[PDB]
């Protein structure tokens, strides 16, 4: 599956680059899918991962950078979690929440609406900062009833979107969405915020072509947004679907028109490049660059998996256009359009065709790739002629069932 | 002996609540100036060690349902008898006095440590001689001590606070004659006494002849009798002998107060010792040596430092590796660190900035995931609270920020912005020419000498003139990387730069600087016989601290 | 929430040093002579009572001595320090006058908790008594609990001496209930008339409606010249009387007597992929797959027992942890023949997985289970007593043994391993060494028919058949069962109509499982066809099922709405 070896990630930049619970989520799977470098990877995340009293996932990371350490110790032939911050971390943690809570539920006997969700969305940080998934949700579920302004419903999908990626229950996020976007009639850059966290959401749920369309949608305004998705991934998770989906006159006008996707581009020029070059058809240096975006990017958290087959359709993409504007294309040239080799490409060919959408035929013997422009006539005459034979049979069938019901035939 | 208490011990104090709030079982009232307050027998008895003695006696208090206690307010009273129903304090900053007052009638011993606790730590600017009063009627050692070091400290500084003024001569006479005082000169302290004592009439005139004799004998031969002449009461004789009496006895001794020198505070030096990390030491550019000092955590490091016109130091922030938002703040006296109020971010490296007798943290990753990453958040000396003001414009890594003229100055790679304290606004400065980061900026006079950066950019900006410029190139050797540190010395502008070269030693030298010459004269060589190796991640910063209280660090020349 | 916890421990602490140091008291109980200085604070948050007895405004609401009558002293005491300390010292012998003082008192709760204690203590020999008690004080909740317990238990034991001091509106109500268990309805019939018999002609006038709830089959048959004997003299208003009543009432069969020996099946393949799996039985009568109550929280690895009392018990088991997640849990269940749920037990000691539960002399004895010890005695043998409702050890098997299961015959524990056998002594709890098996077959079941032992199958399985007399103290070759070959047959060894019956599943290839059960002729040596499964009543059930032998009732449980 994924946990490949590869060197040359920047663990500092993509560290900072997130911050929260999404951030202590991305150190945890790089360090457990890039090895040679998890020891670093789990070191950094276990030194954030004690900031903010997380309790039950500090013992999982704790465990798991005592297993890497005597790891090292045995190779080139285990860390002290320093209970103590067990004693202080929970009696703080216990406080501080208790004392929380003791206001909250006096509130509660004041009986005032947004105060309630303001103390239970409160409640909710602080579950999420001890390390409590579903204890947040229920405090973020009881604020959700206790709403009075647009901007409380704004604030309230905002909140069930980012548990619910951590959750994964990315069927609350997508409707969360869509009622912070449908109700309040369709400077603050409100709406990028949560097209963000759909084109995240419907990524991470299998979807490319409406996610590089709301994706394209995002203003760089938005700029700093941690706690879903760093720009610079946001960019090549935009750049990648819409080489997958978008043909080049949609990919075109999306990605001049939209002109926050220009200033994404110059964030990540790798993509951009991989873009022109395929506008340009020049496949042969776009998918080497595609290789090296492979690597760096098949460590993602939301991408992994899908990355591959974004990759894989981008691969089927490419010929496709290639071949297009050609009669006689030599597979020679065409193979020398990539790093292939003459018969990876023609087995890669034969399965493009096999599933359609190249309408070629290949010429085996001087290894030359011929478009098939077949006469309509002659298959419509055919499939006529099939159609006539399927509606004398289906007749048939039908006067037999017609003589044995009228003569009463059935078995007993 | 077993004493669980899951899910029980919170019913019998809610039942016992319940039948209070419903006045159910009462047996015993008390009347507050015409107030009721019915409540029982023994809960008034576990809280108060004098309610316990109050139905327990033989007397006739025992056998009467109303009793007519007096000198105790009514709301202190409620606030005791909920928090002996309840166990929530939940004091305010107000009514502390009053309520320690009537703790002090009823025995509440728990609210009573509680209440010092909540003194002990609220003792900020002004009420240090109010409480200190409070706490010479009752005694509160703890507190008295404490109150009485701070007092020291905080009277010397403003010496025109009008509570001072009504103090018994017993503790005036503690204050004056402690050697504590932080007073630069012998003659403040006269004056001080000569306003208090001219307050009043004969009865202050009475302590005069004890409170006179308590300072040293340098101020007693001098205008004090001639201003004394014309407020003497008319046929006094005898005390004019013992006036005299006063000018060669009773030890004329030095104070402590005057060992103010200019000295540099280092955080994070290089260990003697391999079981520690880092260390805190000082160097006194007059006397040659090298001082030490406490570490305030004694694990955590990666802190800043400030120092405030009224010469403090301040700690916020760090990492020990998890951030940690704690405060301290160093005792001149007892070599020690006191915690203050935490900060509602974790930062890492914070660039502390005193204006207008305001602590301003600027940057320094405060939790990153802030929607507005250019944030600042300062601190309140009076209040002792944070106080949230206008967020950062753009974001910087390896800042330096500074204070000229009462506005907040803040440098990064090549941008700077003003922050106007008045508005709580932030305003675009001059872009500077060349990119350097890594570096730190001094604010001596009105101008900003950004010094360093990747080097030895000499970098001048005015604030009247608003534009930056070069000076000169510091002489260094080459094949080097100097740690340059530019901070204001006895009025005058100078560096601490440490050069380091491959198999060589590292060097300690400071270096005048003039601002007309645009040359670094050689001041003083710090010799290797005193100063030892620091580092590279420490930190510089001007302040003025006591030899005696500190200690001198044992290293091998 | 709550409110400050760490000051709700110091008050309570010092009102309790308050009341064993004697200072504060205004109020002072006088029971016999016996002296309770307190406070009317504490009396007040746990009883009802003394807030009518001090505020109120009557004569003791000044005066500082009361006499409290009509109450015991360690009663008072307890119930006082529980309302000073909370610790309620419940034993098995004072519940009984704790409910008493409670009730008079009104102490809510202190009621729950007896409450909840007699809930708990329910059994055989106090059903009677606790009847009787839920009957003085209105407690309908422990008195319908008790009827159920009660209404099965006085139909299996109907001599406890109790059930002559009884009110005539409890034992109508108990006669008259459609929840009796019995074989026939002539043994209430002889109860009713020995409760009659018992006292003078004060059950004269029960007699006229004692009758009145019973069926008439037995009103016109003997025992009515019975009572014309043990009639007062002369008294013409009877015997005439019940000449011409016996009319209504309409003649109906009772509950009691719908129990049928039907093979309860454990652990089956869930119809809904939803759910794991589920619990079903097979009708050899019906005809027919009646569907059962889910094990406890899901409970796989189980075992089960079935006693001579025809009781249902579950013990071991694991639950999913809050991919695979399971942790082991030691509690016990026992089986409500009637409402159609598992009642909780007492727990045991040790977790337990795949545990061979086996009733003898009233005990129920777990043998094994790959118990989470693991030390030298990683066996792990213990008894349930069900009359104390408590686990007791019992002695260690021998050697530690695999996959293995056990029987009782002759008042005494067989168990069986791959290729040993020691037999379990319970009158002076020792292990003696059985006869060797030629063969080494795991995996298998034994059914304990008579006084013989009938390994059946082993390792899928086979159709090896191993006899074991424990008279003769041997292990003999009978046949081996007659099946498709090229198959892996489920062998499931059981007890059924006074008979050795197998149920095999037998699966061919591609093709589905197939449903036979055969009558092992234990003269003939050879397995009769006695009745062919359909598959349109029985779907697949699985592999880990278990099977065992008892009885069920048709009404209370409802057929399984499964297509064929």
């Amino acid at each position: 599956n994924y946990v490949v070896e590869n060197p040359s990630l920047d663990l500092e930049q993509y560290a900072a680059s997130y911050s929260g619970l999404m951030r202590i989520e991305r150190l945890q799977f790089i360090a457990d899918h890039c090895p040679t470098l998890r020891v670093e990877a789990l070191k950094m995340a276990l030194s954030f991962v004690q900031r903010t009293f997380n309790v039950d996932m500090y013992e999982e990371i704790h465990r798991k950078l005592s297993e890497a350490t005597r790891e090292l110790q045995n190779a080139p032939d285990p860390p002290a979690l320093d209970t103590a911050w067990v004693e202080a971390t929970r009696k703080k943690a216990l406080l501080k929440l208790e004392k929380l809570d003791t206001d909250l539920k006096n509130y509660k006997g004041n009986s005032i609406k947004e105060s309630i969700r303001r103390g239970h969305d409160d409640l909710g940080d602080h579950y999420l900062d001890c390390g409590d998934l579903s204890n947040a949700l229920k405090c973020y579920s009881r604020a959700r009833d206790y709403c009075t302004s647009a901007k409380h419903v704004i604030n309230m999908c905002l909140n069930v979107i980012k548990v619910s990626v951590y959750l994964q229950n990315w069927s609350h996020v997508l409707s969360y969405v869509s009622k912070a976007e449908s109700t309040p009639e369709i400077t603050q850059a409100i709406l990028t915020k949560l097209k963000c966290a759909a084109g995240l959401a419907e990524l991470a749920a299998r979807k490319y072509k409406q996610a590089a369309k709301c994706l394209l949608l995002a203003s760089f305004d938005h700029c700093d947004f941690p706690e879903l998705l760093s720009p610079s991934n946001v960019a090549i998770y935009g750049g990648l679907c819409a080489l997958a989906t978008f043909d080049r006159q949609e990919l075109q006008r999306n990605v001049i028109s939209s002109s926050s996707f220009k200033l994404f581009l110059e964030l990540e020029p790798q993509v951009r490049d991989i873009i022109f070059k395929f506008y340009e058809s020049k496949y042969a240096s776009c998918l080497k660059m595609l290789d090296e975006m492979k690597d760096n990017l098949l460590l993602d958290m939301y991408l992994a998996p899908h990355v591959r087959t974004l990759y894989t359709q981008i691969r089927n993409r490419a010929l496709i256009q290639y071949f297009s504007p050609y009669v006689s294309a030599d597979m020679h040239r065409m193979a020398a359009a990539f790093n292939t080799t003459v018969a990876a490409l023609e087995d890669e060919l034969t399965q493009l065709i096999l599933e359609g959408l190249i309408s070629a035929r290949v010429d085996s013997h001087s290894k030359i790739l011929y478009a098939r422009d077949v006469d309509q006539r002659s298959t419509t005459f055919e499939k006529s002629l099939l159609m006539g034979k399927e509606f004398q049979r289906r007749a048939k069938a039908m006067m037999l069932r017609a003589a044995v019901l009228r003569n009463q035939i059935h078995v007993k | 002996e077993r004493q669980i208490n899951t899910e029980y011990a919170v019913s019998l104090l809610e039942q016992l609540k319940l039948f209070y709030e419903q006045q159910l079982f009462t047996d015993i009232v008390l009347i507050v100036e015409g107030t009721e307050f019915p409540c029982h027998k023994m809960v008034l008895a576990t809280c108060s060690s004098y309610f316990r003695a109050m139905f327990m006696s033989g007397l006739s208090e025992s056998k009467q349902t109303h009793v007519h206690l007096r000198n105790v307010d009514a709301a202190t009273l409620q606030i005791i008898i909920t928090y002996a129903y309840t166990g929530n304090l939940a004091m305010n900053d107000s009514t502390v006095e009053q309520l320690y007052e009537t703790a002090c009638f009823l025995q509440v011993e728990d609210v009573l440590q509680r209440c010092r606790e909540y003194l002990i730590k609220k003792i900020n600017a002004e009420n240090c001689v109010r409480l200190l009063s409070f706490a010479d009627l009752f005694s509160c050692e703890e507190l008295k001590q404490s109150a009485k070091r701070m007092v020291e400290h905080k009277f010397t500084a403003v010496y025109h606070q009008d509570a001072f003024m009504q103090l018994s001569h017993d503790l005036l006479i503690d204050i004056l004659s402690s050697d504590n005082l932080n007073v630069e000169k012998e003659e403040t302290v006269r004056e001080a006494a000569m306003l208090w004592l001219e307050y009043n009439t004969e009865s202050r005139s009475q302590y005069l002849s004890s409170v006179l004799s308590q300072i040293r004998i340098d101020a007693l031969s001098e205008v004090t009798q001639r201003a004394w002449f014309q407020g003497l009461p008319p046929n006094d004789k005898s005390v004019v002998v013992q006036g005299l009496y006063k000018d060669m006895p009773k030890f004329f001794k030095p104070r402590l107060g005057m060992t103010k020198e200019e000295m540099m505070i280092f955080i994070e030096a290089s260990s003697e010792n391999p079981c520690s990390l880092y260390s805190s030491v000082c160097y006194s550019p007059q006397a040659e040596k090298v001082y030490k000092l406490c570490s305030p955590p004694a694990d955590l490091h990666k802190v800043g430092t400030v120092v405030t016109p009224d010469n403090d130091i301040y700690i916020a922030g760090g990492q020990v590796f998890r951030t940690v938002n704690c405060f301290y703040w160093f005792d001149a006296q007892q070599n020690t660190w006191f915690p203050k109020t935490p900060m509602l971010f974790v930062r890492i490296k914070p660039s502390l900035v005193c204006c207008e007798g305001y602590i301003y943290a600027i940057g320094g990753d405060s939790v990153g995931g802030e929607l507005n990453r250019r944030t600042v958040e300062r601190y309140d000396t009076e209040k002792d609270e944070w106080t949230m003001v206008s967020p950062l414009p753009c974001a910087w890594q390896w800042s330096a920020a500074v204070v000229v003229h009462d506005c907040i100055y803040v440098m990064t790679l090549n941008l700077m912005y003003c922050y106007f304290p008045r508005s709580d606004s932030w305003v675009e400065m001059a872009m500077r020419q060349t990119s350097r980061s890594f570096a730190s900026a001094a604010a001596f006079g009105d101008k900003i000498f950004y010094i360093g950066g990747l080097s030895v950019t000499v970098e001048i900006y005015d604030v009247n003139k608003n534009e930056w410029k070069m000076a000169a190139n510091i002489p260094a050797k080459r094949y080097s990387d100097p740690c340059v540190r530019a901070v204001v010395i006895s009025n005058s502008l100078c560096v601490f730069m440490r050069e380091t070269h491959l198999n060589e030693r590292a060097k300690y030298v400071t270096y005048q600087y003039d601002l007309e010459l645009d040359r670094w004269s050689l001041r003083q060589h710090i010799s290797e016989r005193v100063l030892w190796d620091l580092g590279r991640d420490f930190r510089c910063t001007v302040g003025k601290l006591y030899p005696s209280c500190l200690e001198e660090s044992p290293w091998k020349p």
